[PDB]
């Protein structure tokens, strides 16, 4: 099987000049790869940007060029702006099919480029305690706030509190005072939150999120769900 | 809730919608008011910050105002990808915390924009089984192929399975990590594409994609040109 490979993050100045490259485990790529790039704001949906190595979609700015060079796909991005901050991905053509490379985390210098991956759906008996972790990929860590958000299944969001990935500094909800627990691992790039004495109407949703410089929260984990019931396993 | 929005509204496509949230000095009066956009099963998506901005991807169709203890989200053409659950933010001073609206459920009532509206996402234990369905509008359906592509959390794109349009006798190609498993599908008198998911392994997990193809010039056909929002797939034991 061929393996497409990206620079996992690169950062760049607004008004800079950043080149990202797409190498294939086979040998040079061609134009036989017709090398496809697609963009991924952080918290939005994929968009095709390039296309057969140079071809730009209607959408795309003309600041960015595809191209090869050196046995490499290209993307450039000529004059970078606070939009282009995204997850780039370039896709390869091999005979019958499209292989992806693993992506690059631009982040735009300004709130940087990164992706929240959250731990597994949990089953827990009232009384128990659960851990949830948050690990972030991309642009460093200790740049963050991170946020817990819950929703009970058809039910609205609530608030429970957040940290600094900088200093370790929490506020929690009143409500969850004394049960909850926030922390991060610098050396891991990992916000975990603990909820302990579970009853019935912790059943929910768990959500870990980045904060704004205002507040609002930007990017999201997937989501954890938690279910607490009297037979648990 | 400490927000009052109202529970639910319906409006067509091309339509403007308003959803309007109501507070206190304490929270909306003196703070700065956020919006979130959620479709069913998936994270809430910031749609506007600082009462009227946009991060950047959030189409200007939708747009942010604040007056007195009262904010407003608007949605001016109103496309069927717009269909979803609506909640303002804000930080309350009196309870020195965040504070959400109880949301605002939207419902949208071959024309508008392309548009490719993900369901049937969720969460399965291992060996479970789900269908997954994009609806397609604002082109003919018929005369496209359609690709899945997946995205395990914090993890690339991976192309799952394609299926062609009549016109290329329905050809189905899918992924050797899914084969014998996953079937996919279409229904052109419904605009519809299927993705039957069985035998589901931890490792599906994963937000699942519907793909359109579309001209990038007058010389190459990009197979990811259009995506769906995305339905999240979560295949776990629960630690059990």
């Amino acid at each position: 099987q061929a393996v497409v490979t990206q620079e996992p993050s690169l950062t760049v100045s607004p008004g800079g000049t950043v080149t990202l490259t797409c190498r294939s485990s086979t040998g040079a790529v061609t134009t036989s790869n017709y090398a496809n790039w697609v963009q991924q704001k952080p918290g939005q949906a994929p968009r095709g940007l390039i296309g057969g190595t140079n071809k730009r979609a209607p959408w795309t700015p003309a600041r960015f060029s595809g191209s090869l060079l050196g046995g490499k796909a290209a993307l450039t991005i000529t004059g970078a702006q606070a939009e282009d901050e995204a997850d780039y991905y370039c896709a390869l053509w091999y005979s019958n099919l499209w292989v992806f490379g693993g992506g690059t985390k631009l982040t735009v210098l300004g709130g940087g480029e990164v992706q929240l991956v959250q731990s597994g759906a949990e089953v827990k008996k009232p009384g128990a305690s659960v851990k949830v972790s948050c690990k972030a990929s991309g642009y460093t860590f200790t740049s963050y706030g991170i946020s817990w958000v819950r929703q009970a299944p058809g039910q609205g969001l609530e608030w429970m509190g957040w940290i600094s990935a900088y200093n370790g500094n929490t506020n929690y909800a009143q409500k969850l005072q004394g049960r909850v627990t926030m922390t991060t691992d610098t050396s891991t790039s990992t916000a975990y939150m603990e909820l302990r004495s579970l009853r019935s109407d912790d059943t929910a949703v768990y959500y870990c999120a980045t904060i704004d410089t205002a507040s609002a929260f930007d990017i999201w984990g997937q989501g954890t769900m938690v279910t607490v019931s009297s037979g648990g396993c | 809730s400490v927000l009052t929005q109202p529970p639910s509204v319906s409006a067509a496509p091309g339509q403007k919608v308003t959803i309007s949230c109501s507070g206190s000095s304490s929270n909306i009066g003196n703070n700065y008011v956020s919006w979130y956009q959620q479709l069913p099963g998936t994270a809430p998506k910031l749609l506007i910050y600082d009462n009227n901005k946009r991060p950047s991807g959030i189409p200007d169709r939708f747009s942010g105002s604040k007056s007195g203890t009262s904010a407003t989200l608007g949605i001016t053409g109103l496309q069927t990808g717009d269909e979803a659950d609506y909640y303002c933010g804000t930080w309350d001073s009196s309870l020195s915390a965040v504070v959400f609206g109880g949301g605002t459920k939207l419902t949208v009532l071959g024309g508008g924009e392309v548009q490719l509206v993900e369901s049937g996402g969720g969460l399965v234990q291992p060996g479970g089984s789900l269908r997954l369905s994009c609806a397609a509008s604002g082109f003919t359906f018929n005369t496209y192929a359609m690709n899945w592509v997946r995205q395990a959390p914090g993890k690339g794109l991976e192309w799952v399975a394609r299926i062609r349009s009549k016109y290329n006798n329905y050809a189905t190609y899918y992924a050797d990590s899914v084969k014998d498993r996953f079937t996919i599908s279409r229904d052109d008198s419904k605009n519809s594409l299927y993705l039957q998911m069985n035998s589901l392994k931890t490792e599906d997990t994963a937000v699942y994609y519907c793909v359109r193809h579309g001209n990038f010039g007058n010389s190459y056909v990009s197979w990811f040109a259009y995506w769906g929002q995305g339905t999240l797939v979560t295949v776990s034991s629960g630690g059990c």
